[PDB]
RNA sequence: GGCUAAUCCCCCAUGUGGACCCGCCCCUUGGGGUGUGUCCAAAGGGCUUUGCCCGCUUCCGGAUGGGCCCGCGUCCCAUCAGCUAGUUGGUGGGGUAAUGGCCCACCAAGGCGACGACGGGUAGCCGGUCUGAGAGGAUGGCCGGCCACAGGGGCACUGAGACACGGGCCCCACUCCUACGGGAGGCAGCAGUUAGGAAUCUUCCGCAAUGGGCGCAAGCCUGACGGAGCGACGCCGCUUGGAGGAAGAAGCCCUUCGGGGUGUAAACUCCUGAACCCGGGACGAAACCCCCGACGAGGGGACUGACGGUACCGGGGUAAUAGCGCCGGCCAACUCCGUGCCAGCAGCCGCGGUAAUACGGAGGGCGCGAGCGUUACCCGGAUUCACUGGGCGUAAAGGGCGUGUAGGCGGCCUGGGGCGUCCCAUGUGAAAGACCACGGCUCAACCGUGGGGGAGCGUGGGAUACGCUCAGGCUAGACG
RNA sequence: AAAA
RNA sequence: GACUUUUAAUC
């Protein structure tokens, strides 16, 4: 049994991108889906789609990378350099709208879950409502 | 030395003795009434209950009893006296009790 | 430590341990000389280091170094201990303050006089 | 007692020309002339590369040795600068410049800051009318610094304010040699000063 | 406002009195994780009405005895020993941690 | 008994009082109930006396008793001027 | 033993009203109304004397102060694990202003603990203070709030209030007086003595100001307070000079009697003028009170400063304290002589064994300057108890392995609740302090006025993604 | 043997 | 005193 899916998914993504996979599956969940929605919108990923495997609901997550590079190690720069779970079972992390973080002077995002739904720190500050600070991504 | 305010001591003592005297009577009459009550003697039981009442209120006039202390007293008295006359007494003088 | 463990035991706050039980954590302690031996250095030094077995007013009987060119302390002179060890003599963790009580200052001294306690020489 | 001792020696150690005497620090003798090497038995001897620390320590000593301020006072003006909003570097200089002793000097009433300082402690200077005998006094914008009426007749003030005729005054200041007035217009912008000091290092000396 | 607390009854063994175990929950001052702490209150039951396992509201009240400053406001949901159980077991585990070893 | 009096807040040779409402029994400079003004005996500024007549009047209406100086000052601020 | 006054004590009366018992109500713990019956009042004094002042009595209310209760928070040791008999609860009673095992009798057998009871150590708590980028750590002197104590222990009396620092009683220790029977005491009030200690001040002035007690008032009392005194103990301001201007008596200047620069520095010339002298000389103080007006509003008048002949202003006027630490590296500043693992130094690394930038002296230099340096203690650096922010193959660190209790953690879909979580409003967050602005003392320290923020907590309303809970469903975990 |  | 770079030991 997965102990913390949102983290598993986050990690699957971290792992898949480090070896430059193109696709990458992850068991599906409404919540997982909502997070993907943001990732896609912020443009950290080429999007994602629902699928089935051996007869079960998964989410193909199409990854995105920069271009090939010069010199030794011509590996593309990563679009998703950092992506870390913040709140975790066994230390849930909440924040007030006044306590929402500014991930990397703006060049990054922070996905928090609010009563108004899941939304980037920017969106959260907009509607002006905090919640459980889910993950961080830059 | 001699802080002439030893006078407060002198005065306290008189006052003490004065208070002691008043309360003693209150108790004695209180029992007194509770006594005749626990015997059906309605007329003379209320008679006394009535003195007790008076004395208490008077005691609460100055600063002997004073306060709601007096009121507890009366209450506790008009209580027992009335409840002990629950032995066929039939409040005669019905002095204090407002039956 | 997992957070739960942290919540169950927390972190032990490290306490500090004095190098100068001059008691009452005072800056100095008055004492009396019991002995005024001479001691030899350790590690890689050699000399006849001057020390004193002081009977503390704080109910202690410790040894203290006697700084300076030459001293004048006998088996009965009152003295002020000051704290500060002598790297070369293990066991000696105090110095005697030159210039206080029965400990004379250091005659012929010319420089670090405040230390060694020696009045300003007249430049007539 | 702000130093009080050989001074053209500090110019020497600082390796730069410090005008701690107004006059003479112009006539072939500030000592920094034909003897610009540090004082003492080793002044000429070959010099070893200083530590980032030494460079920072000298720079501060330079800037402070100019105004004559004590470390005590200097440090405090710096802390005040640090606290205030606005590039500490400049702001500090501005506060250093607002010192009456220095202002009396900029206006030429005295030739050196030291002389300037003495002219304040002796009641020969006035501010907005009432006399002020405090070198450290901080001049604000719009304040008028005149001369003790009863002092406008001193040989010392004569020569000086006479030599002032013809001399130009710093852009942040302005004076009237006539009634021996002078007006502090604004805090001198860093650009207005041409100090032989890189205050950025001074700031670093206090970071450590 | 008189404090109102909800909890489970873990003891009717007294006359006109019940013990209410009240669960509290909150973020740890330094470590953040939400930690759950609990406390027993001896509430007043004038008519030996409430029984074991009943979830009740408790109202801050006028002292009724040393150690007893609450009265049962009302009943939330009758029966449910599962809670009472956890409590009893935790109490039994106690006879163990000492000079020997009880049950597990 | 609650009063309106002067509390000492200046400094040596630099007295500055606060016109204050307080219990008759508290330290001169203790915990007051409300500040209703202030006063500078040496009038070192064109604002050496100020009062909140509205408030002053409140306490006077509920029994506060002013000091002699308290009154003197309150009067200046026109606390009793009915005209 | 005898006499006597009253605003001292008591009795009768009047009962606005109020208290108590029982009902012929609303409210909801003992709140409010009502009616019968009981029950309870008072003090007089002064005059400008037929009026007014001060005061008395009962009751409702205000204001201020306070008691009690509850949620949450508040150090170290588990080499302290079981604790408890008024102990937990009940009925009745006592007690109090009042709730309550507060106390008592009687019945019950309970109550508390690993979410750390009980025991031991340490300790007044807080606003705040110091430190830190912050989280945090350390701390709680001065000032402000609360608590506690008043030689040690116990107790109550009198009062609106005490279980009473300068009130009382008893026991104990100690001091003193004693015709030895018996008595007097309590500086943790100001000052001072003595002891202890490394160490902490005047047996000062004044009641003029602010505040307090009593008095109608005049006024009396006030070691509270306002001041002065001693101590660089701290903070701030200031002085020992400014501008010119390069020579060296018996000179420590590389002394078995073996002479480098300091440095425009000095000399010296000119200028100013700390001290000090003479003259003037304050704010802080206008009320209380008296007069007019009605003892009101309002107006008029007078009395009164310890500090102090001090601050400050004017006039005159002298070039007139400088010290302490350091110079091998860390760390800014180098040479000579003496010494020879000695004498000595040393924060850590280290230095001294005959050429020592490290010891002692000298010249020179660096640092700070009425200070400088030492010792002690706190925070920092130290992500070196790591929440922010650490680790465990070989550096210190995986339990010898399993089973399993408590506990922590929990897959996918839907729905209800709204406890966690988030949001809006609102109350609370005294003052001082900290921050900003402006202002007063010539500046500053210091002080005044104004301004702004704030978590936590209470109340009302709202949201429902996540955590939680209840209900239903699923089959990817688990089991069969 | 000690110190470098 | 002698040897060693000084010193212990050694003559
Ligand atoms: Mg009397
Ligand atoms: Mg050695
Ligand atoms: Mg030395
Ligand atoms: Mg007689
Ligand atoms: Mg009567
Ligand atoms: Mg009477
Ligand atoms: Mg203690
Ligand atoms: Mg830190
Ligand atoms: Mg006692
Ligand atoms: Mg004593
Ligand atoms: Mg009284
Ligand atoms: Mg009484
Ligand atoms: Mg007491
Ligand atoms: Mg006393
Ligand atoms: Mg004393
Ligand atoms: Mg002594
Ligand atoms: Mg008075
Ligand atoms: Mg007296
Ligand atoms: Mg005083
Ligand atoms: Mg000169
Ligand atoms: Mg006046
Ligand atoms: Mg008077
Ligand atoms: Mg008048
Ligand atoms: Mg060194
Ligand atoms: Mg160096
Ligand atoms: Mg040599
Ligand atoms: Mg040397
Ligand atoms: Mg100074
Ligand atoms: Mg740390
Ligand atoms: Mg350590
Ligand atoms: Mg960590
Ligand atoms: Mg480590
Ligand atoms: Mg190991
Ligand atoms: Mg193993
Ligand atoms: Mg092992
Ligand atoms: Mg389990
Ligand atoms: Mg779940
Ligand atoms: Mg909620
Ligand atoms: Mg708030
Ligand atoms: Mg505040
Ligand atoms: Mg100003
Ligand atoms: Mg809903
Ligand atoms: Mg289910
Ligand atoms: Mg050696
Ligand atoms: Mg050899
Ligand atoms: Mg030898
Ligand atoms: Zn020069």
């Amino acid at each position: 049994m997965l102990t913390d899916p949102i983290a598993d998914m986050l990690t699957r993504i971290r792992n898949a991108t480090r070896v430059y996979k193109e696709s990458t599956d992850v068991p599906a969940s409404r919540f997982k889906e909502e997070i993907l929605r943001i990732l896609a919108r912020e443009g950290f990923i080429k999007g994602y789609e629902r699928v089935d495997v051996d007869g079960k609901p998964y989410l193909r997550v199409y990854l995105k990378y920069g271009p090939r590079r010069q010199g030794p190690d011509p590996r593309p720069e990563q679009v998703i350099h950092h992506i870390r779970r913040i709140s975790k079972p066994g230390r849930r992390v909440y924040v007030g709208v006044k306590e929402i973080p500014r991930v990397r002077r703006g060049l990054g995002i922070a996905i928090l879950s609010t009563s108004k739904g899941v939304l980037t720190d920017r969106e959260a500050r907009k509607l002006g409502v905090g919640g459980e600070l889910i993950c961080e991504v830059w | 030395r001699n802080l002439s305010a030893l006078k407060r001591h002198r005065q306290s003592l008189k006052r003490r003795l004065r208070n002691k005297a008043k309360k003693s009577a209150i108790k004695t009459l209180s029992k007194k009434a509770i006594q005749l009550a626990q015997e059906g003697k309605a007329e003379e039981a209320l008679k006394i209950m009535r003195k007790a009442e008076s004395l208490i209120d008077k005691a609460a006039k100055g600063s002997t009893l004073h306060k709601n202390a007096a009121a507890r007293r009366k209450s506790r008295l008009m209580r027992k006296v009335r409840q002990l006359l629950e032995a066929a007494g039939a409040p005669l003088i019905g002095g204090g009790l407002s039956a | 430590p997992t957070i739960n463990q942290l919540v169950r035991k927390g972190r032990e706050k490290v306490r500090k341990k004095s190098k100068v039980p001059a008691l009452k954590g005072a800056p100095f302690r008055r004492g009396v000389c019991t002995v005024v031996r001479t001691v030899t250095p350790k590690k890689p030094n050699s000399a006849l280091r001057k020390v004193a077995k002081v009977r503390l007013t704080s109910g202690y009987e410790v040894t203290a170094y006697i700084p300076g060119e030459g001293h004048n302390l006998q088996e009965h002179s009152v003295v002020l201990i000051r704290g500060g060890r002598v790297k070369d003599l293990p066991g000696v963790r105090y110095h005697i303050v030159r210039g206080v009580y029965d400990a004379a200052g250091v005659k012929d001294r010319k420089k670090s006089r405040s230390k060694y306690g020696t009045k300003k020489p007249k430049e007539a | 007692g702000r130093y009080i001792g050989p001074v053209c020696r500090l110019c020497r150690r600082e390796g730069v020309k410090l005008y701690l005497k107004g006059e003479r620090c112009y006539s072939p003798k500030c000592a920094m002339e034909r003897r610009p090497y540090p004082p003492g038995q080793h002044g000429q001897k070959r010099a070893r590369r200083p530590s980032d620390y030494a460079v920072r320590l000298r720079e501060k000593q330079k800037l402070r040795r100019i105004y004559g301020i004590s470390e005590r006072q200097f440090r405090n003006l710096f802390e005040e600068a640090s606290k205030k909003k606005g590039v500490t570097g400049s702001v500090f200089l501005g506060l250093l410049e607002s010192r009456l002793d220095n202002v009396v000097y900029r206006l030429g009433f005295a030739v050196s800051r030291r002389q300037a300082r003495q002219l304040v402690r002796h009641g020969h200077i006035t501010v907005n009318g009432r006399r002020v005998d405090l070198p450290s006094y901080r001049v604000r914008p719009g304040d008028e610094i005149a001369v003790a009426e009863k002092s406008r007749n001193l040989e010392l003030i004569r020569q000086n304010l006479e030599a002032m005729k013809g001399r130009k005054v710093g852009p942040w200041l302005s004076l009237d040699v006539e009634g021996m007035k002078g007006k502090f217009l604004r805090l001198p912008d860093r650009e207005d000063l041409a100090l032989p000091v890189n205050e950025q290092l001074v700031i670093e000396f206090y970071s450590r | 406002p008189k404090k109102v607390l909800t909890g489970v009854v873990v003891s009717d063994k007294m006359q006109k009195t019940v013990t209410v175990l009240v669960e509290r929950q909150f973020p740890h001052p330094l470590y953040g994780k939400v930690i759950k702490r609990s406390k027993k209150y001896l509430a007043h039951d004038p008519e030996e009405k409430y029984k074991l396992g009943d979830v009740v509201e408790i109202i801050e009240s006028r002292p009724i005895s040393k150690r007893k400053r609450f009265r049962v406001l009302r009943l939330v949901e009758s029966g449910r020993m599962d809670l009472v159980e956890k409590y009893l077991i935790r109490r039994q585990n106690y006879q163990s941690l000492s000079k020997r070893g009880g049950k597990a | 008994m609650v009063k309106i009096r002067l509390a000492r807040f200046g400094s040596k040779h630099n007295p500055h009082y606060r016109i204050v409402v307080t219990d008759a029994r508290r330290k001169r400079d203790g915990k007051y109930i409300e500040k209703i003004g202030y006063y500078d005996p040496r009038k070192t500024t064109p604002d050496w006396l100020k009062v909140d007549v509205e408030r002053a009047r409140y306490w006077l209406s509920v029994g506060a008793q002013p000091t002699d100086t308290a009154r003197r000052l309150l009067r200046q601020a026109g606390v009793f001027r009915q005209e």
